[PDB]
């Protein structure tokens, strides 16, 4: 279920911002990542409405 | 809209200077179709080594900004050496 | 000119009350000072708080994935 | 002519 | 209906140890302890001997002994 | 006892009178604020989140 | 006592009742900067934390409504 | 659908916009509250200066 | 299951700094002390009132 | 003017106590929740989950 | 002419009511975020009430039949 990452290739892959602790794609291209954390804030955003 | 997610993310992350962004169409697709400054306005092909070498330089360093994995780096460690050695030696 | 002595005893209350109503503001101020630091030690607890309760999302957002 | 402190919130 | 024994049997293990959990952190002088352990490692991290629980047992009853001592002696007196 | 300096005092008794009262409502407030803090965000829903969050961790790593 | 000395006295009145009005001020002053400056802004970080957890605990939320109504 | 995306971008621009420019208004408000004391207790200076002025005052006379 | 597993994918990379590990000892232990305190209650108010006697 | 100044001194004086009742009362309620909270509640989050698929 | 401490004590004073009411105007709008708060987190008792409730219920559930288990 869960394969720990080459830490090697996982840092040369995706970018890491330990400020939120997020992780994405150094160049940027939205993957899953992006996709289901944008819903899941925008949900939390219109339920702020 | 039809570019890999490579050189969408390379032309958005570079200004929109026209060089810069009509170098990366030519990358693209081999030659640029500018349009021509001249009053006579038409289009016309511009080569990829029509651009000027440090700019090609600059979007392959950005490329492996992108990209820095450890072949790509030493890749353009080496190239670069060679650029500043060969190119700079005949530029002085 | 008015009598000396009852521009003293004027003045004289009025000094009293200045130095009480300094010490009182003096008090004021220290309170003040406690109120805030409480409320900073509660939302410290707050802030705990929703660092524990961030894994509800994650809990989700990793279903979400896998499915 | 003082300004007087007036915290603004939300819209 | 095997499968959901099993899952249920998981959901209760887990309320179990949560429960187990939430009467422990329930005593305020648990938590103190914990507390002040956390500051003498700060202060300390080797004397790990300085505040375990056992120790905390063993000082207890040296106090109850010198209570009943003193109880006695009380009596005696 | 000069004029001026009379309706002085007696502006700064009515402005720390209301003072006052604004800081009777401050206390109120914060008594209400730690009520809800202290007994439910931490005492109610943080404790038993925590409890729950600690046993399944607990469970699950004794499982490795 | 002395009549220089009472008029000195007068005088020393008029000048403690003037440090003391500029303690006062200094004063209030600091507790309006400590009201302004920290509370507030704690206050508001307070509301911002506790809005963060009724947010992330939403799910919870709609399934307890779905399910009794309230 | 895409106007609709257009909207909803607006909106949310709007909101952090007018969060914003309330921190700005927040912040000029605290700073003229402090210079207006800063210019209140510093008026009565001038009467002492106007006093200081007979003594030595250099290009004025 | 669905559940179970973001819970235990969860608490998988999540760490609890702490967690006890004898949660048994603990336990008998606190509920001793308990006893204990209330032993020393007793011996104590009886104390406060023979002195006040 | 004796009038306005003790009604002004009992004022700030119920001010500083109100302060002083609703501060002890803040502390004592905060002491438990900060005992619960400084030490059984840390959370460090060392991973996040990642589908290979994106990998 | 006229007493030079008249002035002082007025501009002072002044000052001071001045600065009482900025005192007076940011308690009242703490005292207004502090209503507000309250209002808004009016669901969090709730939320914990109902959690509490829950966790008793599965205690008492797991005492009356016996399958609370070891600790570990």
């Amino acid at each position: 279920l869960i394969k720990d990452c080459n830490h090697d290739e996982a840092y040369l892959l995706f970018k890491v911002n330990p400020e939120k602790q997020s992780v994405s794609r150094r160049d940027g291209k939205e993957g899953v990542f992006d996709y289901v954390i944008k819903r899941d804030t925008d949900m939390k955003r219109n339920r702020r409405l | 809209n039809s570019s890999s997610g490579t050189f969408k993310a390379l032309s958005a992350v570079f200004k929109d200077d026209p060089q810069i962004q009509r170098l990366l169409y030519a990358l693209e697709n081999g030659s640029v179709l500018m349009e021509e400054e001249s009053n006579n306005q038409r289009r016309k092909t511009i080569f990829v080594e029509d651009f000027p070498t440090d700019l090609i330089l600059k979007v392959m360093a950005e490329v492996t900004d992108l990209w820095p994995l450890t072949e790509f780096k030493q890749d353009y460690d080496q190239l670069y050496h060679n650029y500043e050695q060969l190119s700079s030696k005949l530029r002085f | 000119m008015d009598s000396i002595d009852e521009q003293i005893a004027i003045k004289r209350k009025e000094l009293q009350s200045l130095q009480k109503i300094t010490s009182l503001t003096d008090g004021l101020k220290i309170q003040l000072t406690e109120l805030n630091e409480q409320i900073k030690e509660m939302g410290m607890n707050a802030d705990s708080v929703a660092q524990l309760m961030n894994n509800w999302d994650s809990i989700i957002n990793n279903i979400s994935q896998a499915s | 002519s003082a300004t007087e402190y007036r915290l603004s919130i939300g819209s | 209906c095997k499968s959901t024994n099993s899952i249920l049997d998981s959901w209760i293990n887990i309320h179990s140890q949560a429960g187990y959990i939430h009467k422990l952190m329930s005593d305020q002088t648990y938590l103190k302890l914990i507390n002040d352990r956390l500051h003498n490692e700060n202060v300390n991290t080797n004397d790990e001997d300085g505040s375990t629980l056992h120790n905390v047992i063993a000082l207890k009853k040296k106090e109850i002994l010198d209570l009943r001592q003193k109880l006695e002696n009380r009596k005696g007196e | 006892m000069n004029a001026n300096k009379q309706r002085q005092y007696n502006q700064l008794a009515h402005e720390l009178r209301e003072l006052q009262t604004n800081l009777q409502e401050t206390t109120k407030q914060l008594d209400i604020m730690s009520k809800q803090c202290n007994e439910n965000l931490v005492g109610q829903l943080g404790k038993v989140h925590g409890s729950w969050l600690i046993g399944s961790y607990i469970y699950y790593m004794e499982q490795m | 006592m002395d009549s220089a000395s009472k008029e000195e006295t007068l005088e020393k009145l008029d000048q403690e009742i003037t440090v003391n009005l500029q303690k006062i001020d200094s004063n209030l002053s600091f507790c309006f900067h400590k009201i302004t400056q920290d509370i507030i802004p704690h206050v508001a970080t307070y509301s911002e934390i506790c809005e963060r957890i009724m947010d992330s605990t939403e799910w919870l939320g709609t399934m307890f409504q779905e399910t009794g109504l309230v | 659908t895409t106007d609709k995306y257009f909207i909803e971008q607006r909106n949310i621009v709007l909101q952090e916009i007018n969060e914003t420019m309330n921190s700005i208004l927040n912040g000029l408000n605290g700073l003229n509250i402090s210079l207006e004391s800063s210019i209140a207790v510093g008026r009565e200076f001038q009467s002492v200066s106007d006093l200081w002025k007979t003594l030595y005052d250099g290009l004025e006379s | 299951g669905s559940l179970l597993y973001g819970i235990m994918s969860n608490s998988w990379c999540v760490e609890f700094s702490q967690a006890p590990h004898d949660i048994q000892d603990d336990l008998i232990a606190i509920k001793q002390l308990k006893s204990l305190e209330d032993e020393k209650n007793n011996l104590v108010m009886e104390l406060s009132n023979m002195e006040r006697g | 003017m004796t009038d306005a100044l003790e009604q002004s001194v009992l004022a700030l004086e119920g001010t500083v106590s109100v302060l002083k009742d609703s501060v002890e009362s803040l502390k004592c309620a905060n002491e438990p929740s900060t005992n619960l909270a400084s030490t059984m509640l840390q959370t460090k989050r060392v991973f996040r989950l990642v589908p290979e698929y994106d990998v | 002419m006229e007493n030079p401490h008249e002035q002082v004590q007025a501009n002072i004073l002044s000052r001071i009511i001045g600065n009482v009411k900025r005192l007076n105007e940011s308690v009242a709008i703490l005292n207004q975020e502090l209503v507000t708060i309250n209002n808004r987190n009016k669901n969090l008792e709730i939320m914990g009430a109902i959690c509490d409730n829950y966790h008793s219920s599965v205690q008492f559930n797991l005492e009356a039949t016996n399958n609370k288990k070891p600790p570990l």
